[PDB]
């Protein structure tokens, strides 16, 4: 349920 | 103003934070660095440990056999006399400075030099730690950074955001009202042993294409400029960047590293970047272009 900041631009 | 400090970890970002506070917050004091002679002695040790450890995996030799019981007393002794007068004879020795030239082999703090060639200072015991030698200083941040400061009637509030996992609540507060972002970069990550640099421009990339940052001024500080031109001088950015052709200058190499960040933006024609050549360490460098982002943000 946690992710890095680049995970979460990444998110589709 | 809401600015984002990103970039991965080890790019500037702690450093620049730094700045802020000497140039728009009063600075260091003498007391407030007397309190990093820790981190400097710290940073000191584990520089000089992983050089010996790496010329052991290498199998590179010492250029004094005498220097085989400095390292072993290395081990043991690990700022006493006794400490710094082993640090110094193997920082001396010709072997351990052939392993420390191929530092790219191996992790190996940026400010290793630095510190190591300022021995003599550093090992006084009055030592008072320098504005550059807290500046110089190594210490991972954990989570999220914030600093507050005035400049040209504006309010900043800068966020240094590392490398952390968190929900993606947090990540929405974090990323929202975002005046701008400072993506940092370690031009010397260029030619070190996927490529560090191409993970940088990776990260660069989901920045500045995103919607919702259409609005807010993409800054890109490719760092560390002063130890990219020492390091272009012998190792080449084909190491990096195998289809590039022009010469090692420290003008050309800057140059397309630049370009090739610049080309990931895919609305050129929309979208600008502020591109700029930065030493984090150098007060003067970060207050001069500072000064320029803070005059794009007025515009
Ligand atoms: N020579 C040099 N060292 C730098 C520069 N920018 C940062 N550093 C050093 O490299 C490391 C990056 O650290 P900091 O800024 O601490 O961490 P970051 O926020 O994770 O990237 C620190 O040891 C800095 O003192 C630069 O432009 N030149």
């Amino acid at each position: 349920s946690r992710v890095t900041w680049y995970d979460f631009l990444m998110e589709d | 103003v809401k600015l984002l400090l990103l970039g991965a970890g080890e790019s500037g970002k702690s450093t620049i934070v730094k700045q802020m506070k000497i140039i728009h917050e009063a600075g260091y004091s003498e007391e407030e660095c007397k309190q990093y002679k820790a981190v400097v002695y710290s940073n000191t040790i584990q520089s000089i440990i992983a050089i010996i450890r790496a010329m052991g995996r290498l199998k590179i030799d010492f250029g004094d056999s005498a220097r085989a019981d400095d390292a072993r007393q290395l081990f043991v002794l690990a700022m006493t006399a006794e400490l710094a007068g082993v640090i110094k004879r193997l920082w001396k020795d010709s072997g351990v400075q052939a392993c420390f030239n191929r530092s790219r082999e191996y992790q190996l703090n940026d400010s290793a030099a630095y510190y190591l060639n300022d021995l003599d200072r550093i090992a006084q015991p009055n030592y008072i730690p320098t504005q550059q030698d807290v500046l110089r200083t190594r210490v991972k941040t954990t989570g999220i950074v914030e600093t507050h400061f005035t400049f040209k009637d504006l309010h900043f509030k800068m966020f240094d955001v590392g490398g952390q996992r968190s929900e993606r609540k947090k990540w929405i507060h974090c990323f929202e009202g975002v005046t701008a972002i400072i993506f940092c970069v370690a031009l010397s990550d260029y030619d070190l042993v996927m490529n560090r640099m191409h993970e940088s421009m990776k990260l660069f990339d989901s920045i500045c294409n995103n919607k919702w940052f259409t609005d807010t001024s993409i800054i890109l500080f490719l760092n560390k400029k002063d130890l990219f031109e020492e390091k272009i001088k012998k190792s080449p950015l084909t190491i990096c960047y195998p289809e590039y052709a022009g010469s090692n200058t420290y003008e050309e190499a800057a140059a397309y590293i630049q370009c090739q960040f610049e080309d990931l933006n895919k609305r050129k024609d929309t979208k600008e970047i502020y591109t700029h050549f930065t030493c984090a360490t150098d007060t003067k460098n970060v207050q001069f272009v500072f000064d320029a982002v803070t005059d794009v943000i007025i515009k």
